[PDB]
């Protein structure tokens, strides 16, 4: 994540983090909604372009971590995964529309004071949170800078990060770019000359946007860090998968006869 | 230039760049290329150098010898080695049994 | 399961422990204290528009 600040201690109990098994090394990160069940962006575990068509035998999970290289024994708990679902309609050659996939842990996990599921918005939810403006937070282990060691010091960070990002209205993020925005995905991001900066990077792809609805006082995913052009770029803007949107496919998945 | 070859996810898939430098993901190294040079090509998958293989394990540290044989048939001091293991010796490594490996 | 108040929306056999007591963090909500830029949201319910 560019321009955040080091996380807290169980500030976000439903970071997932997508380990891939062999080369040891980070993939994305995700989310939890239930005690077995783990939320990402498609592109993570299927991606043509790239060679990549991972399978259950390819990568492991690992839930309520905060140093991304340590394995902290005291709260850590690593996964297998049973099930992976991809969403049918998943447009990776044009421009990730319905950039979205639901995991099976291959057995549920213990919740803790480092462990907690998100909530999913529901549809009065969604209505008053999604607005140009609203504030929503983005976490992850990913890069912090561009261009792999741009111009401080290392890009990786060694705790989880955090930002807190704007929505944008609908015609900005259109204006922006030239790929085909889609009614399956918002943007975010601050406005050039808005003094404020931050953005999701190279490592953050499938981590929880996140909003804290005041009507229950509870957190709610709204998105999933997706794609972009550049991290933390100048009048560009992070595209995250509208997980409202898709709601009806995740209970096709979870209710259509599971378990 | 006009928004398209710099769009990318944001996964993490480790390239190295024949110019000896390492890119995000495939996408980046692509962009790179899309701005001053053309000439860069990939040369394999994974950073150009190794990562700083570190003491992931750290914590481990001072466990009670108290032996349980891994599903790799590898006999682990204690649980905690094992539980380490996982996320880097035997990448996903999970207890067998308790006590040594049986041969 | 419908808890105190809670609107649970799959079922809980075959999505599994969680949703009813969703978004409230052990160590935050729970314990009524905030995170160092959380407010910051709160903020955002009324300038944004």
């Amino acid at each position: 994540i560019v321009e955040g600040q080091d996380a807290e201690v169980g500030l976000s109990p439903w970071q997932v983090m997508l380990f891939r098994k062999s080369p040891q090394e980070l993939l994305c990160g995700a989310s939890l909604i239930s005690d077995r069940w783990v939320l990402t962006a498609a592109h993570c575990l299927l991606y043509p372009p790239w060679d990549k068509n991972f399978t259950v035998d390819d990568l492991l999970v690992r839930i309520g971590k905060h140093s991304r290289t340590r394995y902290e024994r005291k709260v850590e708990k690593i996964s297998m995964l049973d099930k992976i679902y991809i969403h049918p309609r998943y447009n990776w050659k044009e421009n990730l529309d319905r950039d979205i996939a639901l995991l099976k842990l291959k057995r549920p996990i213990e919740l803790s004071d480092y462990i907690h599921p998100v909530c999913l918005p529901d549809k009065q939810t969604a209505a008053k949170l999604l607005h140009a403006g609203f504030k929503g937070r983005v976490t992850g282990w990913g890069n912090r800078r561009e261009t792999w060691t741009t111009s401080v010091a290392e890009v990786q960070p060694s705790v989880l990060q955090v930002v807190n990002l704007p929505l944008v209205e609908r015609p900005v993020c259109k204006a922006s770019t030239r790929i085909r925005i889609t009614d399956n995905m918002f943007c975010a991001g601050y406005k050039p000359g808005e003094g404020k900066r931050g953005d999701a990077c190279e490592g953050d792809s499938g981590g929880p946007f996140v909003m804290k609805s005041p009507y229950n006082n509870r957190w709610y995913q709204m998105g999933i860090v997706s794609w972009g052009e550049g991290c933390d770029r100048d009048g560009k803007y992070g595209f995250y998968t509208h997980v409202f949107r898709l709601k009806k496919w995740i209970q096709k998945v979870i209710d259509r006869l599971g378990s | 230039e006009g928004g398209e070859p710099c769009a990318c996810p944001h996964a993490l898939h480790r390239v190295c760049g024949s110019d000896g430098e390492t890119y995000s993901n495939p996408c980046t190294l692509n962009c790179a290329k899309f701005n001053g040079k053309p000439e860069l090509v990939k040369v394999h998958d994974g950073p150009c150098e190794p990562d700083e293989d570190e003491d992931v394990c750290q914590e481990c540290d001072g466990d009670e010898y108290k032996p349980v044989c891994g599903s790799d048939d590898i006999t682990y001091d204690n649980n905690c080695r094992l539980e380490c293991a996982s996320i880097s010796s035997s990448p996903g490594v999970e207890l067998k049994h308790e006590g040594p490996c049986r041969t | 399961t419908s808890e105190d108040h809670f609107q649970p929306f799959f079922n809980e056999k075959t999505f599994g422990a969680g949703e009813a007591d969703c978004g409230l963090r052990p160590l935050f909500e729970k314990k009524q204290v905030q995170d160092q830029t959380e407010k910051e949201l709160f903020e955002s319910y009324i300038e944004g528009r």
